RNA sequence: AGGACCGAACCGACUAAUGUUGAAAAAUUAGCGGAUGACUUGUGGCUGGGGGUGAAAGGCCAAUCAAACCGGGAGAUAGCU
RNA sequence: CACAGGUGGUCAGGUAGAGAAUACCAAGGCGCUUGAGAGAACUCGGGUGAAGGAACUAGGCAAAAUGGUGCCGUAACUUC
RNA sequence: AAUUCCUUGUCGGGUAAGUUCCGACCUGCACGAAUGGCGUAAUGAUGGCCAGGCUGUCUCCACCCGAGACUCAGUGAAAUU
RNA sequence: GAUGUCGGCUCAUCACAUCCUGGGGCUGAAGUAGGUCCCAAGGGUAUGGCUGUUCGCCAUUUAAAGUGGUACGCGAGCUGGGUUUAGAACGUCGUGAGACAGUUCGGUCCCUAUCUGCCGUGGGCGCUGGAGAACUGAGGGGGGCUGCUCCUAGUACGAGAGGACCGGAGUGGACGCAUCACUGGUGUUCGGGUUGUCAUGCCAAUGGCACUGCCCGGUAGCUAAAUGCGGAAGAGAUAAGUGCUGAAAGCAUCUAAGCACGAAACUUGCCCCGAGAUGAGUUCUCCCUGACCCUUUAAGGGUCCUGAAGGAACGUUGAAGACGACGACGUUGAUAGGCCGGGUGUGUAAGCGCAGCGAUGCGUUGAGCUAACCGGUACUAAUGAACCGUGAGGCUUAACC
């Protein structure tokens, strides 16, 4: 159950014949190549490093070019992971094709969500708002009570507060794989996955099912 | 998508001209009501001598809506107003025998398909 | 939230930042080199390159439409009579910024902003 | 993008009628019972219509038993079967949704003779 | 909202260890006439990346 | 004709927001009331503190009023801190 | 205080307008003695809002809404 | 009842549901005849209640335009301790 | 020498004496539905009418509308209706000033956060040569709700009326996360219509101002009402409880030895953070192989040469962002602007010609213009440098060669 490195491509529909217009996303998987095979006796746990996409030798810094040398890979945009199931064996330098999920049905989608910056509480955690009239002085978006009095005399952790929203590592479960298009590098999932256009994403097969 | 003192035009001869929602039914802090979704109404106003008389508590089937239905392909209905058909307090049958304007297909489900047998559009 | 969008408030409302970039933009065809701060200068940029390629095929029309973004008929004349002949192979890019340091005032950054092709 | 652009091409319909705001149009749904699937029609003024290739649309609004009905087809959907246009109108506008507002008479497009 | 105890001269330090300043790390010379000058920016001269841009 | 009507100047001050180390020791902004009258305003004058004045709120009498302010008795007295 | 306050009289252009309201201008006078960026939360001052429409709230507070001129038409009650 | 404690009295009307409202009843804790009784057109920035219109008041907030807030340069407080 | 007081709003947090959902014993438990008690705190746990009300009553919901602690939680978070200042009145009491055993109309809610705490986000150093990339998972956080319908089956049960357990499927409510393809809102940076007025010499054509003058549409972005997904299954150990074998105590006995099951609680399983986890871990790659001098002779100090990997700085910037930070790019280049083509939006420009007395209409013409979008294109701007960071990396012991 290893996944593949996407590139999020943007939105789109696909009619049925039935008379249906499926929602999807767009999800441009280009060869994922093997860069490392992890194994128990020497690192402790099962797992393959993959890359994919083409970066300039230019940018490509000594450290990482001689990693990719070691493979005898051409240079990706990034390195990524995915833990080894027991009977599942792959070899340096093998390129994994968006084939692989020809026969699987759900798959999870982990992305980096889009940044919102600095949101307030009624944006990030739903937080209704006090009256917009009847009185109220300069406190129409502002969160309210954050705590009790003396007895606590404090505010606890996790309090939901202002702050940092978006811009995070976020993962949509169980979406229907609605095509997969080896000949163009393509897979097409019914819904919306997190990130913009043009994000990194991971495609996993569905681990609940 | 009809809510509490929603004011709703009536599309079958019951007697009622205009009813009021009064709760939309169905589960727990549920918001709003669609096509094909019984409300609690009363009768605001309704015609001499009819089957209903205003200031009955009863329920209804909303049948159409300003906000208007989807299809599974993407495509919108939408009516000039909302509309409802009322049904029987405790049998949820209808109490009217005519139904007036369109209705939609979301209607055709074994607990009114006596509306849209009586529709003049579906 | 600012996602993809394009343009600069500079700190005024909309109808102040068109006037002024009217008054620069014609101070620029005027002397073909003025001095204003970087960001200012950026934005003058997407004001007067469009005006140049708009003096670049003379009609009564184009030279109408250009005195509307313009409001000076003497900058008209120099935009389809000088300037327009002058670019008239060059590809966009009718400008060049130069960062000139600070000013003393308020410490904002400078920049001139010239023609390409402005010589002497 | 080149991909996204070329997946959504193959998908769309080859042969839709040319037509603007104002024109009366009959559009001709599927509408599929189970097994049995027949077509109904729907005809009324076009009043909006949104350019965006395989997700086109365009809005029709019928006056049907007293009742004002807009309906928004998606013109590239394989449940739109065929759409005719009965009568062009000769409006100003892309968007005719002042026409919500008129009645019968007042709610007439004058017919484009050319 | 007020000091309850008044803060001492090392929380005072403490809190400006972040105020210092930082020094141009280098300054580009001009290939034409030499002169130093920011980077990307023009010469006291009106000279840039070796030609004379300014007259004055 | 009119303590008539609508409405600027002008005279007020009902509501709300702002502001509350204010732009302002009472305002600003949007609305609000009267606007030929028991109206409003300029300049000068008169009434003096248990006194004045008050379409009366203990209101006002120089940002002070159930007894002004300034000096004096006076370092009142203080079983209180 | 180089303070959004207060302060009596005189003068009265054009166009639209009943008008000294108001909008835009004249003559004349000014841009209000910190600027430059950025384009978060939140605050202030505004614009628009699907469906609903007072369900808000102590209370329709606030907002929205009405708004002109001519003709027609206009209820209970009345001290006419 | 600007007055009724018991009291959200009882009856009627209005609402899906009305401690408020309107009309009554009289059992007026504790109305009442110039410290006026009762009624009354018009008037009222007067108190309560209802309806139409109307809407971000609200369901439930979204977006946008500006001024702050944030960064840089200059000037440079305050309460408190 | 002041601890703001009722109710509401916003935001909560805990307890379990459990309102719902889960598990069970007994029933005066046929079924359905209950009663009562035990276990269980994971999640969930109405909107209105009236009244300042908390409550209460009522209306209509829901699986349920739990009970309590938290300064009867929460006014340096809001409100200010009640209460409890000064005005006024009624009833009442008093000769009265006034007062209430009452009631009624009106009536200024300040604080720029130093510390703690909390939500975010950086800088420093450390981690023992330096550096880049990928991880492991100690630990921490999040999530955990449920209705209805159909099948099993009109079966078991029941005289009938009625009507299941167990098990399987479908479709909702609420809540949450993401996203903008669709439906839409907004879009004062796009197009158009139009009022008053001023100006560009005039006509025509345009611009300014009047809330964007007023409006009608509308791209990208953002976004909800829009549409996709989630809660789980499973596993371990259990609670109440149910047993199997089995003595003490020839019997019996779920327990003492031994063994089996048993819940939304617990530990996992799912998602996120996460080696400052100073217990600072692991993997893979890259870089630096110079010469001397002096002393007190040390993990010593200096001199010349050298300056790496890499980083930073600067520049063009970004669906990244308060600032930092993070990401892309800097000529061996599509990073931003411009330009070119397209798309989209608006809706047939201007000029000219024709028709008409004219307003205007028609033709040229789906014209003109077109912001954030798409595809391109080095025209402009992203510079040769310089800067930081060095020169093979302690001691001990063990194994090995
Ligand atoms: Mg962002
Ligand atoms: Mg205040
Ligand atoms: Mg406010
Ligand atoms: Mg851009
Ligand atoms: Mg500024
Ligand atoms: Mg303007
Ligand atoms: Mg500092
Ligand atoms: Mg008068
Ligand atoms: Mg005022
Ligand atoms: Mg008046
Ligand atoms: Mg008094
Ligand atoms: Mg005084
Ligand atoms: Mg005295
Ligand atoms: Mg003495
Ligand atoms: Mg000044
Ligand atoms: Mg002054
Ligand atoms: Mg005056
Ligand atoms: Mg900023
Ligand atoms: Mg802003
Ligand atoms: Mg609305
Ligand atoms: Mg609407
Ligand atoms: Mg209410
Ligand atoms: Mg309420
Ligand atoms: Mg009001
Ligand atoms: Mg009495
Ligand atoms: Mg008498
Ligand atoms: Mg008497
Ligand atoms: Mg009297
Ligand atoms: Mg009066
Ligand atoms: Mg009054
Ligand atoms: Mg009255
Ligand atoms: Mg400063
Ligand atoms: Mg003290
Ligand atoms: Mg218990
Ligand atoms: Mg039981
Ligand atoms: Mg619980
Ligand atoms: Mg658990
Ligand atoms: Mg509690
Ligand atoms: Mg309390
Ligand atoms: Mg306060
Ligand atoms: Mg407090
Ligand atoms: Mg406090
Ligand atoms: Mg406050
Ligand atoms: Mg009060
Ligand atoms: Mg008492
Ligand atoms: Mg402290
Ligand atoms: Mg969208
Ligand atoms: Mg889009
Ligand atoms: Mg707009
Ligand atoms: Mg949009
Ligand atoms: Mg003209
Ligand atoms: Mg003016
Ligand atoms: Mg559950
Ligand atoms: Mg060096
Ligand atoms: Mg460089
Ligand atoms: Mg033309
Ligand atoms: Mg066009
Ligand atoms: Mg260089």
């Amino acid at each position: 159950m290893i996944g593949l490195v996407g590139k999020k491509v943007g939105m789109t529909r696909i009619f049925t014949e039935d008379g249906v217009s499926i929602p999807v996303t767009v999800i441009e998987v280009e060869a994922n190549r093997v860069t490392q095979v992890k194994d128990l006796a020497n690192d402790g746990y099962r797992a393959i490093q993959v890359t994919t996409g083409a970066k300039k030798a230019n940018r490509v810094t000594k450290p990482e070019a001689g990693h990719f040398a070691k493979a005898g890979v051409e240079a990706g945009r990034g390195l990524w992971e995915f833990r080894l199931a027991e009977g599942e064996e792959f070899t340096v330098g093998q390129s994994i094709s968006v084939e692989l999920f020809a026969d699987v049905k759900k798959v999870d989608v982990t992305g980096t969500s889009k940044g919102k910056g600095f949101a307030g509480t009624v944006k990030r955690w739903n937080f209704r708002t006090q009256d917009a009239t009847h009185g109220n002085s300069l406190s129409h978006r502002v969160p309210g009570s954050i705590g009790q009095n003396q007895t606590p005399g404090k505010v606890f952790k996790g309090k939901k507060m202002a702050g940092q929203m978006g811009n995070e590592r976020v993962t949509v479960q169980s979406l229907d794989v609605v095509r997969v298009d080896a000949e163009r590098n393509l897979l097409l999932v019914k819904g919306a996955v997190p990130g913009a256009t043009g994000s990194d994403l991971i495609v996993k097969p569905a681990v609940k099912a | 998508m009809i809510q509490e003192q929603t004011m709703l035009n009536v599309a079958d001869n019951s007697g009622a001209r205009r009813v009021m929602c009064i709760k939309v039914l169905g589960g727990s802090h549920r918001r709003y009501a669609g096509v094909g979704d019984i409300i609690k109404i009363t009768i605001k106003e309704a015609i001499p001598r009819g089957k209903v008389k205003k200031g009955d508590v009863l329920k209804a089937v909303v049948v159409r809506t300003k906000k208007g239905v989807r299809r599974p392909d993407g495509s919108v209905i939408r009516f000039d107003g909302n509309a409802c058909v009322l049904l029987n307090n405790n049998s949820e049958q209808p109490i009217g025998t005519r139904i007036f304007g369109p209705v939609t297909r979301e209607l055709r489900s074994e607990k009114f398909m006596k509306i849209i047998s009586l529709a003049p559009e579906v | 939230m600012r996602h993809r969008k394009s343009g600069r408030q500079l700190n005024r409302n909309s109808s102040h930042r068109q006037a002024m970039f009217r008054n620069m933009a014609g101070s620029l065809v005027r002397h073909e080199i003025i001095k204003t701060t970087l960001p200012k200068a950026k934005e003058l940029r997407r004001v007067v390159e469009p005006l140049i390629t708009l003096a670049k095929t003379d009609s009564v029309a184009n030279r109408r439409l250009a005195f509307a973004r313009t409001r000076d008929n003497e900058i008209v004349a120099k935009l389809f009579n000088e300037l327009g002949p002058r670019f008239a192979s060059r590809a966009g890019g009718y400008t060049r910024i130069l960062k000139c340091g600070f000013r003393a005032g308020d410490n904002a950054p400078m920049a001139y902003i010239e023609l390409v092709d402005r010589s002497e | 993008s080149n991909i996204i652009k070329q997946l959504e091409q193959e998908q769309m319909k080859q042969d839709v009628p040319s037509f603007r705001p104002g024109d009366t149009v009959e559009v001709k749904v599927w509408v599929v019972e189970g097994s049995k699937k027949r077509l109904q029609a729907f005809e009324g003024v076009v009043i909006a219509i949104r350019n965006r290739g395989l997700h086109s649309a365009f809005t029709v609004r019928k006056i049907s038993n007293g009742e004002g009905v807009e309906r928004v087809f998606q013109t590239h959907s394989p449940v739109v079967d065929s759409i005719s246009v009965k009568r062009r109108g000769a409006v100003r506008k892309a968007k005719l949704y002042y026409l919500r507002e008129r009645t019968g008479k007042a709610a007439r497009i004058k017919e484009r003779l050319n | 909202a007020v000091q309850q105890n008044k803060p001492t001269r090392s929380k005072r330090g403490m809190r400006r260890s972040h105020d210092a300043l930082t020094a141009v790390t280098s300054l580009s010379v001009d290939k034409t006439s030499g002169e130093k000058h920011l980077r990307h920016h023009i010469t006291a001269d009106g000279y840039y990346r070796g030609r004379k841009v300014i007259a004055k």
